[PDB]
RNA sequence: GCUUUACUGCAGGCUGUCGCUGAGGACUCUCACUCCGGGAGGAGGACACCGAUAGCCGGGCA
RNA sequence: ACUCGUACGGUCACUGAAUCCUGCCCAGUGCAGGUAUCUGAACACCUCGUACAAGAGGACGAAGGACCUGUCAACGGCGGG
RNA sequence: GAAACAUCUCAGUAUCGGGAGGAACAGAAAACGCAACGUGAUGUCGUUAGUAACCGCGAGUGAACGCGAUACAGCCCAAAC
């Protein structure tokens, strides 16, 4: 489905509309020093390794809207609930 | 001002350098073509030696032992093992090799019981420790009042029940707090979980 | 599965072990101080239970009575020499230096002093190439082209006995005797003829390897069976 | 040949005869060691922990 | 019990790297180390072996 | 252990006396060889980061793989139209 | 056991090797950390507590400091000279 770039809504910073720019959340990369990477490094030793031995399962056959909604004057983010969305262009 | 000895001590702080490695390299070629425990008639370090109890006096012998580097030397499981109970390679044994080499030299002299011991280094594939083992039974011993506290009943083999100083480290009993729950007084005691 | 039997070989059972106290003797070149003079007669020619071909006994200047590797043409009488400077004639030992190119040569040492390794079955016998300050060439029975220590003695001649593979062994008996006399288990049962828990090849409703003969030089030992890291198969192409 | 009644009538080699150390017919003269005591194998006594139940 | 491109692992083989290990991206050397030689001595040589770790193969085995 | 053995050996497999013979196929799988380029771990090295460290990235790149070739008395195949 | 099962659990249990005593082991702080102007070798008993902590954060696993008691005990070398 076809999206604006850019529209007016609700900013629940200000508490007021404001024109927000839509953006779709591009992947954190990770530090590898949190505490399931610690788990990890510790509970991995001879032998089979428990959960640490599983592999990431497949995927639904479609995914939902992951954006970011940006305020105009602000200029801070918030997120809302994503919907099922084979493609998401944006229009601008 | 400085001991004599203290600069044995210096020296051995790094074998690797100085006159100490030139030695090194020549008397482990010898140490290659002796057997497994040697008797010496003076300790290769001096210093240690005294400071761990040693005595140039009658009952007091010195032995240096050669013990394999590396890990477990373990056969593999002939019947069914979990995956966590397959491993061969990474096993490692949990005396460490100082004390192989203090019991491979009780055993060697039946009436003695182990003192102390201490590293002389070690090649590419064997390590070194020189024991000091002492000979309960001499009189010269039974009235030395630094050492007769070896001569009793409860200090019989010693070395195997592990109350040698290596034993006593290995054991996990260094530190009085934190740390040493699972292991004093006896890792027996505890459950075997130290 | 259970160990296949190339892995129950390995543990030196009787079954697998050569008869060597029914064997004669570990035929060694006799060691020289040096000069080469040494010389010797041969006694008697004898059979070797280990090789299945002929053996000459040889009594030497200095007492010594030695069994010997002998080549082809020597009989009882004839005498033998061992040395730097022993004269080159069929049956005497002498350094590949001091042997001229050209000449066929049996018993070559692998190494200066050890008693000969190469060229000791019947009638086989390497080739003497190429001369030098470093090297002697020698052309080993397998055709292989082997750089060897000049140093390295060995004897004149080609190995007795020439020719026992030209005649066949007709029937399982013979075979049953020859066998009897070395470290091998006979006679031989296919893989493919056996269950699974037994080989590799075991198993199926008819007789046909499970997977292809080819194995893996880095196999490990019960899997390493069949056409070992073969580089080819068949005849064609 | 039966396993059974036929293969029993071979049986006339002697093995386990009375140990010199301790008393029980079990010292198997073909391999100078006796089965109960150990005697020809160890110095020490044979004695082991599965010879009763664990609590005992 | 058996099989395999089932899941997960473990031996084993190959390979890099660190230690043993030294002198003057390819090379020379000898002194550790290895082998041959009764020996004198010869070949080999900082490699190989061994100890450690990493990648690959791995129903040989669990 | 083989082995008091050394390729006319001995190991590992297949076929199964003699006689007449044993075609075609290397795409897949196996084995083996080669390989410009691509891919390929750890140590060491470089950048960032941290008064250090965790960590992120880079450079180099072994066996192996991609790719190329050899091979069926290797596993096997020898049809529809 | 986890209602399968691999980490986990059964369990450092069963069993195995070595060794001492009448008891063993431990033990006079490179301790503790009710953070203090505080405690003062070590075992053990009660408690702290199924608490903290661990864990396909599943099933399960699981201390210590302290406190109340028992009994109380403190010393010897190496080196300097
Ligand atoms: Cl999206
Ligand atoms: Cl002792
Ligand atoms: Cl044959
Ligand atoms: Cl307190
Ligand atoms: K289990
Ligand atoms: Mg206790
Ligand atoms: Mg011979
Ligand atoms: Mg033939
Ligand atoms: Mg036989
Ligand atoms: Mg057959
Ligand atoms: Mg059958
Ligand atoms: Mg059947
Ligand atoms: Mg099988
Ligand atoms: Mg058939
Ligand atoms: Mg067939
Ligand atoms: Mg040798
Ligand atoms: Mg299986
Ligand atoms: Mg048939
Ligand atoms: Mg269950
Ligand atoms: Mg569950
Ligand atoms: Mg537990
Ligand atoms: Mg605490
Ligand atoms: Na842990
Ligand atoms: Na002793
Ligand atoms: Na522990
Ligand atoms: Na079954
Ligand atoms: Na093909
Ligand atoms: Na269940
Ligand atoms: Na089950
Ligand atoms: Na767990
Ligand atoms: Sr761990
Ligand atoms: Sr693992
Ligand atoms: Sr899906
Ligand atoms: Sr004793
Ligand atoms: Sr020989
Ligand atoms: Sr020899
Ligand atoms: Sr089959
Ligand atoms: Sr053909
Ligand atoms: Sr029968
Ligand atoms: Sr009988
Ligand atoms: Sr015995
Ligand atoms: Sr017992
Ligand atoms: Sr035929
Ligand atoms: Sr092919
Ligand atoms: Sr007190």
């Amino acid at each position: 489905m076809q999206m604006p770039r850019r529209f007016n809504t609700y900013c629940p910073h200000c508490n007021e509309h404001q024109e927000h720019e839509v953006e779709k959340v591009r992947s954190g990369r990770q530090t590898g020093m949190k505490w399931i990477d610690r788990q990890r490094e510790r509970n991995s030793g001879i032998g089979n390794d428990g959960k640490f031995s599983k592999v990431p399962g497949g995927d639904k056959p479609t995914k939902k809207t992951d954006l970011k909604y940006r305020c105009g004057e602000c200029g801070k983010a918030h997120l809302r609930e994503g919907w099922r969305a084979g493609r998401l262009e944006f229009q601008e | 001002a400085r001991s004599a000895y203290s600069y044995i001590r210096d020296a051995w702080k790094n074998p690797g350098d100085g006159q100490l490695a030139e030695l090194q390299w020549q008397r482990q070629q010898e140490w290659r073509n002796e057997g497994a425990v040697e008797r010496i008639e003076r300790p290769t370090r001096l210093d240690k030696a005294r400071s761990q109890g040693y005595k140039a006096k009658q009952g007091v012998i010195v032995a240096r032992v050669s013990v394999r580097k590396g890990s477990a030397r373990k056969r593999r499981h002939k019947a069914g093992r979990r995956s966590k109970r397959q491993g061969v390679t990474r096993i490692t044994r949990r005396k460490d090799i100082q004390r192989v080499a203090e019991e491979r030299a009780s055993r060697t002299f039946p009436n003695l019981r182990v003192l102390n011991s201490y590293s002389v280094g070690q090649d590419g594939r064997q390590k070194w420790h020189e024991v000091i083992l002492i000979d309960p039974n001499h009189p010269a011993i039974q009235n030395d009042d630094d050492l007769s506290w070896i001569c009793a009943d409860d200090q019989a083999d010693r070395v195997f029940r592990g109350l040698t100083g290596a034993g006593r480290r290995n054991r996990g009993l260094s530190g009085k707090g934190k740390g040493s729950e699972k292991t004093r007084p006896s890792l027996r005691s505890n459950g075997g979980k130290g | 599965g259970r160990r296949i039997q190339g892995q129950r070989r390995g543990r030196g059972t009787s079954t697998f072990r050569a008869p060597s106290h029914r064997y004669k003797a570990d035929l060694e070149h006799r060691k020289v101080e040096d000069g080469d003079v040494i010389a010797g007669t041969v006694v008697d020619i004898e059979h070797d239970p280990a090789r299945s071909a002929p053996v000459a006994a040889v009594e030497f200047e200095d007492g010594d009575r030695r069994l010997i590797l002998a080549p082809e043409g020597v009989g009882v009488g004839d005498e033998l020499q061992v040395g730097v400077s022993a004269e080159i004639a069929p049956g005497n030992t002498l350094p590949l230096a001091e042997i001229p190119e050209g000449v066929p040569v049996c018993n070559v040492e692998s190494s200066p002093g050890d008693g000969g390794k190469f060229a000791r079955a019947s009638g086989v016998n390497a080739q003497l190439l190429t001369h030098d300050r470093n090297v002697a060439v020698v052309k080993l029975p397998s055709g292989e082209m082997k750089r060897l220590d000049p140093q390295c003695r060995a004897t004149i001649g080609v190995v007795a006995g020439g020719g026992r593979t030209d005649k066949p062994f007709v029937k399982a008996g013979n075979k049953h005797h020859k066998m009897k006399a070395r470290g091998t288990k006979w006679p031989n049962v296919r893989g493919v003829a056996m269950n699974a828990v037994d080989h590799p090849f075991g198993g199926g409703g008819r007789q046909h390897p499970g997977k292809p003969k080819s194995i893996s030089r880095n196999a490990p030992p019960g899997r390493k069976v069949g056409d070992i890291a073969s580089k080819r198969t068949g005849r064609g192409g | 040949t039966g396993a059974g009644t036929p293969s029993q009538g071979k049986k006339n080699t002697t093995t386990h005869t009375k140990c010199r150390r301790c008393g029980e017919k079990s010292y198997h003269t073909k391999k100078k060691v006796c089965s109960s005591c150990g005697f020809g194998k160890s110095a020490k006594r044979r004695d082991y922990e599965w010879q009763s139940k664990a609590g005992e």
